[PDB]
């Protein structure tokens, strides 16, 4: 019911401490900022990175392999978001998104920041869009588990993958092909 | 870039129960009071006093002395701030600061949101980082982090801001190192330079 | 006119064999044995030191150093042209302008003459920089008090920090400026006493 | 046939560090708590707290008497045009200053490289400084009983000359030119 997308990182987005793979599906963090120009598609103040293609309509789904990292968020975003300061990741604010951090913190980024009492931690998250309808959801994509979901809202111009990163650890943050 | 900035307080902003030094970093209340005109410009029912310095870019940061002072409030606001009545300063009127009430520190200047430091801070230091909507506090005796408010959208420029509650003791903004400025330095430089 | 909170980072290029710099090379020990490491011209070969990474042509700049529990240390402001190689004295007319500890005393330029009477051990120096002015000066972090101002220099040329480990007790940490929470979730409820690695 | 040329010297406030004030007839030299908002033209002393006159001299022998009075912190002299005024210099004859002066409200002090201690018996309250460009003297004597002070060692002057005043502390008593 949901169309499967072939989701690949957009260097050109990508915070300049990110580390985007060459198959472009995995997302690393460097030790500092790289000296890399500052593109108005680019985001400077939050770790954040786009696809490379965007969803003006219909419902699809990808699904994100988190693994073992303590801390993670993805979802979407508007595209007339800011990149270039820093913006309370909000569904006001054009974003929707949820995630992990402290490694056991599980929430939900709108305002107030929903806290998730999600039983057993995912190790690959699914992320499900529906453009008409207003829906964003995110299940385990192991066991099925409905993780959180975010109140109708009407949608405005495009709606672009984001994915963030604040920390440095082993495991990286990769894309399931589809 | 961290500035490390100079802050002199304003005598326009200052409160009419505040008696400001006459190099404006330092302040104190004690039992006379100014009577000065209660302009727009300034505050009137509750203890304040703001920076002149306004800022509205970059990284900056000072550090205050609150030694043997009872009750105080640390922080930074707008310069679009309220400066009639006696509001609340919660970070939805515009004013995020660290204060001390009843030998406690709470965050927000909020009686719910206590923090729990296990000793009592003699000199702090208030960061602020305009892009970053980051304006934090910390203890300089270890340079260890306080507390950083929850970050604020910020529309124009915001000030240093200072509130005393306390008569006992006055409270001091730390200059900005000068070096040996204004000073002669003799041939062999100077030493243990005072005043 | 205006303070730069220097960010300083070691230059491991710089670092004398017997040195050992952290991950982040904001601390630097001194190692039991030497890390055969090349002997580029831009490394110490003689005596131990480090300089910082970005160096200083214009403008006020300042940084912290933790010297605690260390007894032969020494920090300023070098030129960007001393000579590494050799064991030329740490005197300003060889382009180092600095605050020594030197058998459990206090020296400034490095000199016997010019001991530091002070009474209070040190534990964060502050090094000042006042390029226009031919300013170094240092002080006592824990009351923001001054050390000591070295005699005016007309620099002509950038300054880098300077950093000279002597002893093997305890490692030389270089405050990092402050960065809020540059980098940290913020919580609903605010930042509490953040500790990070 | 006369001696000398009495200079009727008045402050230039376009030369003035943004710390000094200059009177209003340009006669009385204060310091303030901070520096002021004033454009950095290359005229400007921004470093050294420093102020110039407003005519120079190229030839010719000149002298005017300056009042310090019970100032604790004074230097005055001469300076060529080509001195450095955006960055610290060591105010000596080397640099182009030939100044005098006192510090510490009790240390006079001749400001070559190295700085002379000079030994004062009674302390000035007004300095005349003599100048005299084709024998390179610069000359300070106690204008109320005209007893030498200090006279550098003489040099071949470069360039206009400038009568240059210092004040780096702030307190009652200005610094004060008298006119001719
Ligand atoms: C450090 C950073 C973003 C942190 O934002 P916040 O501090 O607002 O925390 P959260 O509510 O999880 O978004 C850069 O992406
Ligand atoms: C602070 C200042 C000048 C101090 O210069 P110096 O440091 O060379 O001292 P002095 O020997 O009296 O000239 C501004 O005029």
């Amino acid at each position: 019911l949901f169309q499967p997308a072939d989701v690949i990182l957009d260097p050109n987005t990508a915070n300049p401490i990110l580390l985007v793979s060459d198959d472009q599906r995995s997302l690393q963090r460097a030790d500092e900022r790289q000296n890399l120009p500052d593109n108005p598609e680019r985001f400077d103040w939050h770790y954040c990175v786009l696809g490379c293609k965007s969803f003006t309509s219909g419902r699809h789904y990808w699904e994100v392999e988190v693994g073992d990292r303590k801390e993670w968020h993805i979802g979407v975003c508007q595209e007339n978001v800011e990149r270039k300061c820093w913006v309370k990741m909000t569904p006001e604010n054009g974003f929707w998104t949820v995630g992990l951090t402290d490694g056991s913190k599980y929430r939900a980024l709108s305002d107030p920041r929903t806290k998730l009492t999600v039983a057993n931690p995912p190790q690959r998250v699914g992320v499900f869009l529906d453009y008409e309808t207003g829906e964003v959801s995110f299940y385990n994509a192991m066991d099925g588990s409905h993780i959180y979901t975010f109140p109708h809202t009407f949608f405005s111009g495009p709606l672009w993958p984001v994915f963030r990163i604040l920390t440095l650890e082993p495991t990286a943050l990769t894309i399931c092909p589809a | 870039l961290l500035h490390a900035a100079d802050v002199v307080l304003d005598p326009d902003t200052a409160h009419p129960e505040l008696f400001l030094s006459e190099d404006r970093r330092s302040v104190r209340r004690g039992p006379s009071r100014q009577s000065i005109p209660d302009n727009p410009e300034r505050f009137d029912c509750q203890p304040c006093v703001l920076g002149l310095e306004s800022f509205s870019s970059g990284r900056h940061y000072w550090e205050v002395e609150v030694e043997n002072v009872m009750v105080w409030a640390v922080g930074v606001c707008r310069d679009s701030v309220e400066r009639k009545g006696e509001a609340l300063l919660v970070p939805q009127n515009g004013f995020w600061t660290l204060e001390m009430f009843g030998n406690q520190y709470r965050a927000l200047s909020s009686p719910e949101k206590i923090l729990p430091l296990k000793e009592r801070l003699h000199r702090v230091g208030i960061f602020l980082d305009y892009e970053s909507g980051d304006v934090s506090f910390y203890n300089m005796r270890d340079r260890s982090h306080i507390y950083t408010c929850p970050r604020s959208p910020f529309s124009g420029p915001l000030r240093p801001f200072f509130r005393l509650g306390s008569d006992d003791s006055p409270l001091f903004i730390c200059p900005a190192f000068i070096g040996a400025q204004g000073v002669t330095v003799p041939e062999g430089g100077l030493v243990l330079h005072r005043a």
